[PDB]
């Protein structure tokens, strides 16, 4: 018989249990590998997981059975691979998906001989598999549980650890030779169902008031109907509904979904280009899930970059025809002690006349001085600091927020919006210390219960012991009754659980849905064409912004970039590593507010150089261009440009 | 509004007039340049009620304006039909050049070159016959 | 033994005399095939193509020779190609070359199995091959006769017909898959020698006056050494020091050294950047004997084109920084009658303070008039006819001339050679029609004897039948004696070689030393950077220059270039090139003075058109954008505007 | 003429001074522009006996004027030692971008890239370590 199934396999080893061999038994499962399920398993697919854990139980014995469960692999790789895009099987009819639960049903797909053979013919069955026949068995996949996707976890990660270095990749060979990247692409989604809802996100993403020259450019077209249609949206979840917008749990986490041995061998420098302009050759960025969050912010980076040099591209054509005026950098003016003011009404003049300049790079002016990385510490600390009155501390946690009665400088939150929009355009970090919520919120998901032990751990167990257990919470001295005559609600514990969700709603949405709101009307203007909720995780942007503190000293002295002076076998250069080696429990801490002029780091880090010579730095760049002079000259001059902060 | 000719060929009879200003150039235009309003298909540009046009030396510049700038992202041929499933022809398609809305013969233009199409400011575009 | 021989071959047959057998007889010859022939032929090489005469000739008798004469070949192929860059055998020796007779030496490569064998890989061998081991064989076979020519001629040709068809090639294999082409590029010298001397070149080409941007950097360099040491002179003759420049006399013309079927299917268009950029990968250029004049002068339009692009690429520089006028085009003022002043003034600011825009793009202007196609036909009709005083006529060969007594419009001449100079860049033709000797002297290469068949056949018998039979001749009524007494020398003819010499050197170089060179002056001005001398024959320049006859209507009414009111099946258009292919013996002599402005054909010629209708024409583009009636209308509104001429 | 240095390593010796003015830029100069016409190594530019420098701006110009139009040839790796059989140390080759004479450590700069140098003016140049 053609298929092989659960009464036909009830008595394979009975068939040969009084004759012990075993030759066309194991023949047929060769057979019925190469569509045949189907008919072999029904009673919308197939459930008999179970069943093949009564064969592969009872066939405990017999591990000979693993030859042609393998060896019907060798021909079963080119016969589901052309048939989906020169034939286009599943095209016509839903139940040619109904077979793909053979490859991953085997519990020894873990041992290698099943790494380079299970996986990469089925991820080419599954690369041209369409938007349902991936999209709707991920719905049945994240049905598994966590033991489940204990097994599953690591089964298709194995050959993701292997086959992206079996390729030793040059620049020509990124994508086509990698191709279980598309697997992972959809099997990452498991992990995402198997909390996820797409009811409390933000409103909607308002437009950029519109360039003036463009507005009458709207008069030129039709003015009413392509409003950003494509925000360029991930079309894996547009044949969901559910998206990565909202992942509130995993059930293990998505850094398990990251491979660096894969990351930095890539080319991830046209990848934006092979994203916003499309190449099937060479992609990943496609597949943003898997990028190391230091090497996706590259390519994010470079969007700014490439928009940069677009602005670059964009900047003569008002000195070109037009013959005015030549801002090839954004110029920002301030004064050091009148910034927060002409900081912010020379970008509304970058507003309401020239909303394009703002994603070209910064280079900031002022008025006395006659500079940028350091400009955003300049910024955030008196940003950051509550002398303003936009923002509180629960500095506790040491965990920064907003200030609820910033209710006109919400205002001057329109300042750092667009400072944290340029803070991460230039790739520089932030000393922010904002909780998970506000990313969560910046990537347009508004407040759950569960992100206010990011937020407020005080409120995060006061909140969460009435369901360990009235119905109102003040808030900073209001008391405000959220669900109405919520005042008189005794301690019945039936009511509180909305008393969870509308307080939850309370301090994360419905006290800031106008302050946050704000904010990001000033983040999203210079943010909008940045992928960041593309690319970007929440807890992404979390470490885009906040930085990381793994200060490796022992990064920038073996790729520096100093030119004019400062050779590789430098006297200072070759006294000046043990210096910064030379290092005890706080001379870590105080060593990069100098340099960049931050205290974590954002391995492309970087330095620069030439030639009482003190520690220097031109602090847009890294660049400490310092003099030539011995080690205890100069065993103190570099906290001398520290000890004064 | 809904009243006032956004095409000039319906403005060349609401002008009572037989076969031209633009707000750009602030000048007044030429016979060259009512056929291409009529052959790129713009729309008629208001000043709160006075209506005016475009002239080529400034459908060259205020749309150079927004591709340059207004950029969201290319596809292959591939794709562009794919993810649409749009007929080609109902693909509300300008070009990236000179805003001449696409032909489908002139749909080709990327398909048949090995080539991509162009999105601009969320309005897709691309390659012509004159480019 | 190891090396057959003359008298071991002379038994081959003798040994099989009586026993009529002679199969270890030919594995010899596909053992001595594989440096054999060294030991085997000597007495810097071998000369025994007789001795293979005598093998082949008293071997005419067993074809089944003929075998293992190809058979050897198949693994001679892999031999002799990997020692040359990667064990780099002729590098230390002078010796490895006298193998090389053996591929050629046999009378029957012209047959097509010795086609596709012998030649490709030998000349692999020869691709790599050095610069005297393929250029001193040259001497070797420059010493062949036109029989033994004759013989060589189709031999390498045989395979440059079909290999390069064999390939349907894209624009991803140009010269990487064409490969004898580089044979072709030895063995075309071998019908360059085989009349050519250095001697009688012009002086030496003067370089531009320097820009006064650059002349200050040449206070910023050396401003001593590096003045054009390269203007990249072609290398093949400088291993010989004997060149084409001076190809005075083939035995079998150059056109035999081109390829149609080549010409077409290559891409030339990055060529230039093949040759001026190099890449090994796609080059022809580097070859430019072998291109078609009419395909060659699109790289060299290219060039010009390029230069445009990167005057396009400069224009900007000083409306950039320097803020001040921006010339994107070469604009020129002249008046309809007030030209050849105005033409030539303007055209001496962009000589003595804008040195670079004459390269950049011809774009007219005048006074009245508020074009450059028809321009030049201005130009060279007023500048060609002797109302100015440069020029006279010889109307019976209808060949054009110098005056000699443009003494002062010399002057004049400084404006032609920069319009020459400008009818090559935008590849127009000129209806010049000047003699072969000018371009012998174009390519600098004074006036031979033979050359005045060109230009004065009349004084051409009449200098020779001094050598068929005193010596002074007159020049317009100015007696002249060009040996000193020459007047007193008899009809002797031992003194009359000179004679011929001197006076072939007196009306082409000793009359016109200042004023072709005048001439010259301002043509090689804005030529000196186009491969003129490189990529074009003197030939080749002519009929670039004066345009090729080749009057066919039957290509534009098939690759039009027209929109904006005129597609495919347009009714006017559908009864137009019924209008055109409508003629007569004169019907077609005046089509083009409307369309283009000329008389000859420059097959990328193409039309534009756009919607009393009479026949218009936007002159700089052959761009007939005339309306939509009928024919009868239409029959003579191309008439009115060809009618006035 | 022989006398006059055409060096600043020179001209600051003769000058009687201790470690400054351009002709294009009309103005006197500064301490980073005398490290690097010492490490450019250009020659002094006379005003018919007045000697002056470059700036870097005017470096970054008039270095950019030729290079964009003094163009000649560009030549692969195996090739610019072949017909020259000049060593790369004495082989005169400046930047493109800065006109920085190449140590041949940085004639890496285009032979370890797959790269080709680049010949402006007769006077051959290529990338450096600065770009
Ligand atoms: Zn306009
Ligand atoms: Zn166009
Ligand atoms: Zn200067
Ligand atoms: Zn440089």
């Amino acid at each position: 018989v053609t298929y092989l199934t659960e009464e036909k396999v009830y008595e394979i080893l009975e068939l040969c249990r009084e004759r012990e061999d075993y030759s066309p038994l194991i023949r047929v499962i060769g057979r019925v590998f190469s569509e045949a399920l189907v008919q072999s398993f029904r009673k919308d697919v197939s459930v008999d997981i179970d069943a093949i854990r009564r064969v592969y139980t009872r066939l405990l014995s017999n591990e000979k059975i693993e030859t042609a469960f393998l060896n019907a692999l060798v021909y079963l790789s080119p016969n589901v691979e052309c048939d989906l895009t020169y034939h286009n099987v599943y095209s016509r009819d839903p139940n040619y998906l109904n077979l793909f639960i053979i490859v991953m049903e085997n519990r020894n797909l873990h041992s290698p001989e099943y790494l380079e053979m299970a996986l990469p013919l089925f991820c080419k069955a599954m690369s041209k598999l369409p938007l349902a026949a991936q999209g709707k068995l991920i719905r049945l996949w994240s049905k598994y549980n966590a033991d489940q996707i204990r097994r599953m976890m690591e089964t298709f990660q194995q050959l993701i650890t292997y086959k992206v270095i079996s390729n030793e990749f040059n620049s020509r060979n990124l994508v086509n030779d990698v191709a279980a990247s598309k697997c992972l692409k959809m099997v990452y989604y498991a992990n995402v169902v198997g909390e996820v809802d797409t009811n409390h996100n933000e409103e909607d993403d308002e437009e950029p008031i519109p360039e003036s020259s463009e507005l009458t450019l709207q008069e030129l077209l039709g003015e009413e109907r392509r409003n950003k249609k494509g925000p360029r949206v991930d079309p894996l979840e547009t044949e969901l509904g559910v998206k990565t917008l909202d992942c509130r749990k995993p059930l293990i986490p998505f850094e398990e979904f990251i491979n660096e041995p894969l990351n930095e061998v890539l080319e991830m420098d046209k990848d934006y280009t092979f994203f916003k302009v499309e190449t099937e050759n060479k992609s990943f960025m496609t597949c943003p899930f898997i990028l190391n969050a230091v090497t996706k912010n590259l390519g994010l980076y470079y969007d700014n970059r490439i928009r940069m040099y677009s602005e670059r591209r964009i900047t003569v054509l008002y000195s070109l025809v037009q013959g005015q005026q030549l801002n090839p950098y954004l110029r920002l003016k301030v004064r050091r002690d009148h910034i927060i003011d002409d900081a912010l009404v020379r970008l509304e003049m970058i507003a309401m006349e020239n909303p394009a300049d703002l994603k070209k790079q910064l280079y900031v002016e002022f008025e006395g001085e006659q500079v940028s990385k350091e400009f955003f510490q300049l910024v955030v600390e008196e940003i950051f600091n509550p002398d303003i009155g936009m923002f509180t501390y629960d500095e506790s946690t040491k965990l920064f927020w907003f200030n609820p009665s910033s209710f006109e400088t919400e205002g001057q939150f329109t300042l750092i919006g667009i400072v944290l929009g340029l803070a991460i355009y230039n790739n520089c970090i932030l000393d922010v210390h904002f909780p998970m919520v506000v990313y969560r919120k910046l990537m347009g998901k508004k407040g759950t219960f569960r992100d206010l032990g990011d937020s407020h751990p005080v409120l995060y167990q006061s909140l969460k012991d009435l369901l360990e257990y009235t119905f109102q919470i003040s808030q900073t001295p209001m008391m405000y009754d959220l669900k109405e005559n919520g005042d008189k609600i005794p301690i019945t514990n039936e009511n509180r659980k909305e008393f969870v969700n509308l307080y939850s709603d309370y301090i994360l949405n419905k006290s800031v849905e106008k302050q946050f709101k704000a904010f990001r009307r000033g983040f999203h203007m210079v943010t909008n064409e940045s992928p960041l909720k593309y690319l970007f995780r929440p807890e992404e942007i979390e470490l885009l912004i906040c930085g990381s503190r793994n200060l490796d000293f022992q990064a920038l002295e073996e790729t520096t970039e100093y030119d004019g002076g400062y050779t590789r076998d430098s006297v200072l250069i070759r006294e000046f590593w043990e210096i910064v080696h030379s290092f005890a429990a706080e001379q870590k801490r105080l060593f990069l507010q100098f340099t960049t002029g931050t205290d974590r780091a954002p391995g492309k880090l970087k330095m620069i150089i030439a030639k009482e010579r003190l520690p220097t730095s031109h602090t847009a760049f890294n660049v400490l261009l310092l003099p030539e002079s011995s080690k205890e000259k100069l065993k103190e001059r570099l906290l001398k440009a520290i000890t004064y902060a | 509004p809904q009243e006032r000719p956004r095409k000039l060929p319906q403005l060349c009879t609401e002008l009572q007039t037989t076969i031209l200003e633009c707000v750009y150039c602030k000048q007044q235009l030429l016979r060259r340049e009512v056929y291409d309003f009529a052959f790129r298909d713009l729309c008629i540009v208001y000043r709160d009620g006075n209506p005016y046009a475009v002239c080529d030396k400034c459908l060259k510049f205020y749309s150079k304006i927004s591709e340059y700038r207004h950029y969201s992202y290319s596809l292959y041929g591939t794709t562009l039909e794919q993810q649409y499933n749009k007929p080609l022809s109902d693909l509300l398609i300008r070009c990236i050049n000179c805003q001449k809305p696409l032909s489908p013969e002139e749909k080709q233009r990327h398909l048949d070159k090995k080539q991509r199409f162009h999105n601009i400011r969320g309005r897709w575009t691309g390659r012509c016959m004159s480019c």
